[PDB]
């Protein structure tokens, strides 16, 4: 609950900052002022059109190297087993598949770009 | 009112997930998805699984990450779609949040509600156990008998994480 | 079961009728299977902590290992048909009838 | 089912160790080196009943020694433990490794009034032998009758009467 | 540096492990009888309440068995106080 | 693909499915299927086309749907008993949950709509994985389930199976989805025995394993998708359409050809638990199979469709590749009917 | 008197954070021939206060193209997440203390994230999309490493609770042990504080202002407190992890005074790198991230899980 | 399709986390360990047929164990009593359960 | 001969990867050979995690201690000296 608290605390002085900025400035409001920005010329196109991910095959990588994250963590933990052998053997397993994984896809040219 | 935290986050997690599922511009989704999995992660560490709700937490951060990238690259529109720009939209929000209004003041009130299965409305604090797990945390003990115990659970999992690279490497491909 | 249960079984519910009915783009299916699969951690989450099985505590760390799995084969499979297709929309998977 | 045998409020009532858990800790050690042998019959029972009920009498004797260990301590080396577990007390871990001196003093004024020895590190870890009257429990779970197991394996095996006898194959 | 240190933090958690073990039986005991307390006073409680409903026998098992089954939190707290009920549940979790 | 990665997928796959046989945790065999998944998702995919891609996505979202489902049938019956060993599952719902997600696994009726559209999708090899192996592992949950199924559901979805694999496969003329639709049919036909006799669903699947693996065999020796491909087979390898009429004969199911003994031993055995409206209805409607089987062999060997003048080139030269297999495929699909008795060999 | 805890952690470090500014910016000036501001207040000191003031009396406003709940929402989960990761720290005395504070501080690190996203899509501008897509990219070359580096530091604690970092730390600090994996744990967090040389988010020379060119006053004010707390908290994290600090129960004092100490030391250091190098291409950061950090952090991990066990070390995991 | 390896080869790659009453970490006992146990020695050998029946008074104690369905609808009843008993006026929570004494440590 | 070569083209352009292998090879190999594993593992077992029950004395336990602080029973003495 103590957590709960802290959050909400905080919550609520952000929102009371951002009230207090929307509500104590004097505002005029004109449709040139609040026009897209585009270094002072008008937009072409608009900014919700398809913006190319180059590095898409990275992201992909990255979400499966994201659970391997995961499955590392109990390690600390891990380390207090009386099976020291066997769960050294499995986290290097582990980690070297990782390392295998990265090596894959360095060498067929992944995580380069386009 | 905090005898029954469980009860109110389980209704955020089934708001965020009528929000997902009504299917708006994959961006607010991922927003739902997010919220969602915050709320997991709450009833999770109120039931006693606090590494397991804050890997959940994590995981599904990043992965909304991706996901959000991607948005902006492939499934992207002209006008992005809130819960309130199409009749479809919002009629699969309201619907999706009428029917748990639905069920959770039938539960509440109702003292056994049986949808598909028989619930009780007594709440979650009865089922709690009253055994103590003395200078252990039993989660952290149990994760961590995946190197020790689930040997075969880490071989299956770390060779289906290369076989997955691989397999995204094929499929992108594209000849 | 209490009420929790309840809700958790729901979202699944919920996520599967959001698959089951798409509208236009994949990404948003993509997202109810993920939605689909954090349900299932919570429910196989909270059975394994109130009945305490110890060894079972990493049964939703390996269900979520394979969901992400399957979250990078859908997003690298909506890359290639958003590249011959130019859009992620559903209606584009027409080619295959019947 | 059956209606559950809870045992009456009087016979569970019994002298309580009104001690915070600073001054056990304190005292930790030596009162396990003292109060090994009623601490170690009521483990057992509690262990081999599985039934809180059938161990009250054990769990009064538990009880017992430890007040007398207290007092004990309080008649020869009050104010030595007293700081030692004034020390202990601040630490919001309750940490030995912090208090040690006033230990070392509590340590050595219970060695000379009392004669009790420090346990060293590793034994009151050991299992040990518990002599008792009690007798073992036959059924501590209240098992039912196991079903009968299934005739099996009557003996030699003989080629089918008439082979397969499958429709019309005669083999 | 860190070798000894960590060898010497686990020789002190072997100390705290067994003050704990020292410990233990008269926690046990004070325990059973705090439980066996609750659970007399709730059975009694009860006798009051639904003395009137009918078909209602006091204190019967919901499980067939004639063995201890220890009890959920609801059988122990079910009628305390709400303040008493967060505690017992969710006081660790929460604590912070 | 390079070949050493292929191999990889490919065993991938197989180790899925082994994974599903030899488990009995049932997070072992969910692990098995999402494996077999992730394999098979780059093998349909081995030739890049915008039909490749659409067959993989919708095999994917299928059988990720059905993962999902088993997942959570699998959740539910942990809830309800705390178990989580391969065996009865002691929670009707979540035994239904299984059963529509091993059925759409499968590609069991209402759920085949994806079958024909996957296999015109990818190529003929892909076809052929897809359509035999495959299928092995939910029926192997199944078969390990098979006491639990309520038989109503399973019967339903198996005689659904076989009246639109037959009926759909009359108005098909590519060879492809065809093979697809008599996939259907049969698995329909294999699903129908499951809640009475599992040996009999094994003996079947490897009849029909047996028979179509040898129609894909010789359709990827004929380079034939479509059945005016196939017609020109007479004038350059009349031998391959002649094999190709008898297997087809096969699966339609007429005597003395080894497609009989399934039927006949189906049949046998839902007689003998008094069903007796069922098998005869699955009989009859198996007529359609044999009415577009009849028709394929119409065109490919029983009759000579006009050839092309081109081909006299094709004549001079002679298929490269040998499939090693294909002689004892033919002869097992056709020929193993006296040889039934030994059905208890698998027993 | 707990929510006096929390006042008191969060209005100090949100002055900290104005007090701040003033430090960099004269910081800056001094190393490049220049005095920082000193005009406004004795040496400078009250610049910050009138920042704050000129920027909350100053007009919001709301881009006619954008999506006002998001755009609104961003600022205010930005300062809040940067807010609530200050609440574990042990300083010495955690406010929330946690037995996995160092996951959650990684799960609120990777939440803050979406801030940026978000805000540069509701902008609706494209220097704003191009921000936030900078952004995703920096996460993804930052992320793996910064969890796998500090799984391998907290080997050696045997705990994820902060706390415990001090007694781990009580007789050397933590730099000796794993002074590599410190470097990369450093300029990770420069990565994840968007902070030169990898300050892409907002790019002011090759983007306008980035993810914040269409936020003004309030908000934008919101966004730059969310940044430098960021900044002051992971170098307190660092100060933690590697440069602990001696501990005396009677007196908390002494450790608060040598962790500021070490703390502010980090953040100078923080704008001696602005000041000094030049910033990277986003492409050029996620490959020295992933092709130079990934490998070797995936050794010392390997190294850290073996050491412990072939020098019989494994610590206490209580 | 079974193929149990596993049995042939004695190889234990699944079956430790089949059941909660298997061995576990440290000892930690299941919340259900002496249900499953006595449900797991009834049905031993006799087949699954014989099982559902024959030992389906420990099924079902394990059932109980594991949801608490008869337990929580017991609790809830007491409750729902005592509730109108409260708003008769015909009953009083003692003051121990109103937290007047202190509880037994 | 040639293995020096490649050796040294590795660190003389791609540094950070060949510290990366030795640091991994090291990792997987001296645990082997280290004699102190041994230690660690018994480190690990002797922490007092549950609590040790006592068991029955039928009178045919000699090794079994019937009390701590007396002479049967494991020992400690190697993790002090440690």
């Amino acid at each position: 609950m103590n957590i709960m608290l802290t959050l909400l605390t905080n919550v609520t002085l952000a929102s009371l900052l951002v009230l207090i900025a929307f509500w104590l400035p004097q505002l005029n409001a004109y449709s040139e002022k609040t026009s897209p920005y585009e270094c002072g010329f008008d937009p072409m196109g608009s900014a919700r059109l398809p913006f190319s991910m180059k590095f898409f095959l990275v992201a992909i990588t990255f979400l499966l190297f994201d659970l391997e994250i995961a499955l590392l963590l109990p390690l600390p933990w891990a380390s207090q087993t009386n099976n020291l052998k066997t769960m050294l053997t499995m986290a290097l397993f582990l980690l070297i598949l990782l390392a295998a994984s990265l090596a894959y896809e360095w060498t067929q040219k992944g995580l380069e770009w386009a | 009112m905090t005898m029954y935290i469980a009860f109110i986050l389980s209704t955020i997690f089934v708001i965020g997930f009528v929000g997902f599922s009504s299917k708006p511009s994959p961006i607010y989704g991922g927003l739902g998805l997010i919220v969602s999995g915050g709320v997991g992660c709450g009833i999770v560490l109120n039931f006693g699984g606090s590494f397991l709700g804050l890997m959940v937490f994590l995981i599904y951060l990043g992965g909304m990450l991706v996901v959000f990238g991607y948005t902006t690259a492939m499934a992207t529109e002209m006008y992005p779609e809130v819960w309130v720009s199409n009749k479809t939209v919002f009629g699969a929000f309201v619907s999706g949040l009428m029917m748990e209004f639905c069920m959770v003041y039938y539960a509440l009130k109702e003292e056994e509600v049986e949808i598909i299965f028989k619930f009780n409305g007594l709440g979650d604090w009865v089922i709690y156990d009253t055994g103590d797990s003395g200078f252990f945390s039993e989660e952290a003990m149990g994760i961590a008998a995946l190197y020790s115990y689930g040997t075969w659970l880490v071989i299956v999992t770390g060779w289906s994480l290369l076989i997955g690279v691989v397999v995204i490497m094929e499929i992108t491909r594209g000849n | 079961m209490p009420l929790v249960y309840m809700n958790i079984i729901m979202a699944f519910a919920i996520a599967l009728a959001g698959l089951l009915m798409y509208r236009s783009h994949l990404m948003s299916s993509l997202l109810c299977l993920e939605g689909m699969m954090l349900s299932l951690f919570i429910m196989s989450t909270l059975i394994i902590l109130n009945t305490h099985f110890t060894l079972a505590n990493m049964m939703p760390i390996i269900l979520l290992v394979f969901a992400a799995c399957e979250a990078a084969l859908g997003l690298s499979l909506l890359v290639m048909v958003s590249n011959t297709y130019g859009t992620d929309y559903v209606q584009n998977l027409n080619l295959l009838q019947c | 089912p059956g209606i559950v045998e809870l045992p009456t409020l009087e016979d569970l009532k019994v002298q309580e160790v009104k001690v915070s858990s600073s001054v056990l800790k304190a005292a930790a050690h030596h009162y396990g080196a003292q109060c090994d042998k009623p601490n170690k019959e009521f483990m057992l029972c509690r262990w081999e009943e599985k039934d809180p009920r059938r161990c009250l009498e054990e769990g009064k004797l538990v009880n017992q020694c430890a007040l007398d260990f207290f007092r004990q301590i309080k008649r020869h080396c009050a104010e030595p433990f007293t700081e030692y577990w004034t020390c202990i007390d601040y630490s919001g871990l309750q940490l030995f490794r912090h208090c040690r001196k006033q230990q070392a003093k509590f340590d050595e004024c219970v060695l000379d009034k009392l004669g009790w020895v420090r346990p060293d590190l590793g034994e009151l870890s050991k299992v040990t032998k518990v002599k008792t009257d009690r007798p073992l429990p036959e059924n501590p779970y209240h098992s039912r009758a196991r079903p009968e197991p299934n005739p099996e394996a009557e003996g030699d095996l003989k080629p089918a009467k008439h082979g397969s006898r499958l429709f019309f194959w005669t083999m | 540096s860190m070798m000894k240190w960590n060898r010497e933090r686990r020789r002190l958690q072997i100390e705290d492990f067994e003050a704990r073990i020292a410990l233990m039986p008269l926690f046990q005991a004070e325990k059973d009888r705090r439980v066996l307390q609750m659970l007399r006073e709730n059975l009694e409680e009860e006798a009051i309440i639904m003395k009137d409903v009918p078909d209602w026998k006091v204190g019967e098992s919901v499980f067939h068995t004639t063995r201890w089954v220890t009890p959920m939190m609801g059988e122990l707290y079910g009628l305390r106080t709400n303040e008493e009920i967060l505690s017992a549940t969710y006081g660790f979790i929460w604590y912070t | 693909m390079n070949p050493i990665i292929y191999t990889t997928l490919i065993m991938t796959v197989m180790s899925g499915t082994m994974l599903v046989m030899i488990s009995s945790h049932w997070l072992l065999i969910w692990i098995g299927f999402e494996m077999n998944l992730l394999a098979m998702i780059p093998v349909l995919m081995k030739n890049f086309n915008p039909r490749a891609t659409e067959a993989a996505t919708k095999y994917f979202l299928t059988q990720a749907t059905a993962s999902m489902m088993l997942m959570m049938a699998i959740i539910i019956n942990l809830l309800y008993s705390g178990q989580w060993t391969i065996t009865k599952m002691f929670n009707p719902v979540a035994m239904t949950m299984m059963t529509m997600a091993l059925a759409m696994k499968l590609g069991l009726s209402p759920f085949h709509f994806w079958v024909p559209e996957v296999t015109q999708g990818i190529s003929l090899q892909a076809g052929l994985l897809l359509l035999t192996w495959q299928k092995l592992a939910p029926l192997s949950v199944l078969c390990q389930i098979s006491q639990s199924i309520n038989p109503n559901l399973m019967l339903t979805m198996a005689m659904l199976s076989i009246l639109i694999g037959g009926w759909g496969g009359l108005n098909q003329t590519q060879l492809r989805k065809i093979m697809a639709y008599s996939s259907i049919a049969h698995m329909g036909w294999m699903t129908a025995v499951l809640p009475y006799n599992t040996t009999m669903t094994i003996l079947n699947l490897l009849i029909y394993i047996t028979m179509t693996l040898a129609m894909f065999m010789l359709l990827i020796h004929s380079s034939a998708t479509t059945t005016l491909s196939l017609s020109h087979t007479w004038n350059k390898m009349p031998v391959i359409t002649s094999l190709m009429m008898v297997t087809l004969l096969s699966m339609g199911g007429l005597p003395p050809l080894s497609g009989f003994m399934p039927k006949w031993m189906i049949i046998q055995e839902m007689t003998k638990n008094e069903s007796i409206i069922m098998p005869t209805l699955m009989a009859m409607t198996a007529l359609l199979n044999l009415y577009f089987y009849m028709r394929l062999a119409y065109s490919s060997s029983l009759t000579m469709f006009p050839s092309t003048n081109n081909m006299k080139m094709k004549w001079q030269f002679e298929h490269t590749k040998q499939m090693k297999l294909l002689p004892t495929m033919i002869v097992l699909s056709t020929l193993v009917l006296p040889m039934t008795p030994a059905l208890s060999s698998l027993n | 008197m707990f929510m006096i805890n929390i006042l008191s952690l969060i209005i100090p470090i949100l002055l900290a954070v104005a007090f701040l500014t003033l430090v960099e910016r004269k910081v800056l000036g001094y190393m490049q021939l220049r005095k920082g501001p000193n005009v406004v207040g004795p040496y400078g000191l009250l610049q910050p206060i009138a920042d704050a003031l000129k920027l909350f009396t100053k007009e919001p406003l709301r881009p006619a193209t954008s999506s006002i709940s998001m755009f609104i929402i961003a600022p205010i989960l930005a300062l809040s997440l940067a807010l609530t990761m200050w609440v574990p720290l042990p300083m010495p005395y955690p406010l929330i203390n946690m037995n996995l504070g160092v996951l959650f501080m990684l799960a609120m690190s990777s939440l803050a994230v979406y801030s940026i996203l978000w805000s540069g899509w509701a902008s609706n501008s494209k220097y704003a999309l191009i921000g936030a897509l900078r952004a995703v990219a920096q996460t993804i070359s930052y992320e793996v490493t910064l969890a796998i580096i500090l799984l391998s530091v907290l080997l050696m604690n045997g705990s994820y609770t902060l706390s415990t970092l001090i007694t781990t730390q009580e007789h050397i600090w933590m730099i000796f042990t794993s002074w590599p994996l410190a470097m990369m744990w450093f300029i990770s967090t420069l990565a994840e504080t968007n902070r030169a040389p990898f300050d892409l988010t907002e790019g002011e020379s090759e983007l306008v202002s980035g993810f914040n060119v269409e936020y003004a006053a309030g908000p934008f004010a919101m966004f730059f407190m969310a940044e430098y707390a960021n900044i002051i908290m992971m170098n307190a994290f660092t100060a933690i992890l590697f440069l602990g600090a001696s501990h005396d129960p009677h007196t908390p004092e002494l450790y608060t005074i040598n962790f500021v100490l070490k703390t502010l030391a980090l953040t100078i250091t923080f704008l001696w790198i602005r000041a000094s190098y030049p910033r990277f291409r986003y492409d050029q950061l996620m490959h020295l991230l992933w092709k130079s950090f990934l490998p070797l952090t995936l050794a010392l991990c390997m190294w850290h899980i073996s050491l412990p066990i072939m020098t019989a070390s494994i610590p206490p995991q209580s | 399709p079974f193929f149990d390896v596993q049995k042939r080869l004695g190889l234990d790659l699944d079956r430790w986390m089949t059941i909660q009453s298997a061995e576990q970490p440290h000892k930690i006992p299941g919340r259900c360990h002496a249900f499953e146990k006595e449900w797991i020695e009834c049905a031993h050998g006799i087949g699954g047929i014989r099982a559902e029946k024959e030992c389906k008074i420990e099924f079902d104690d394990f059932v109980e164990c594991l949801l608490r369905q008869k337990t929580m609808k017991r609790l809830s009843a007491i409750k729902r009593q005592r509730d109108k008993l409260i708003k008769e006026g015909k009953y009083t929570p003692p003051p121990h359960h109103l937290g007047k004494e202190d509880p037994r440590p | 001969g040639r293995i020096a070569s490649f050796l040294k083209n590795a660190w003389a352009k791609e540094p950070v990867l060949v510290a990366s292998f030795a640091i991994g090879g090291l990792a997987i190999i001296l645990p082997s050979l280290s004699p102190y594993t041994n230690y660690a593992i018994r480190i690990n077992r002797a922490t007092p995690y549950n609590y040790p029950v006592p068991l029955r004395d039928d009178g045919n336990m000699p090794d079994v201690p019937s009390h701590p602080q007396d002479p049967q029973g494991p020992s400690l003495e190697w993790l002090k000296n440690l």
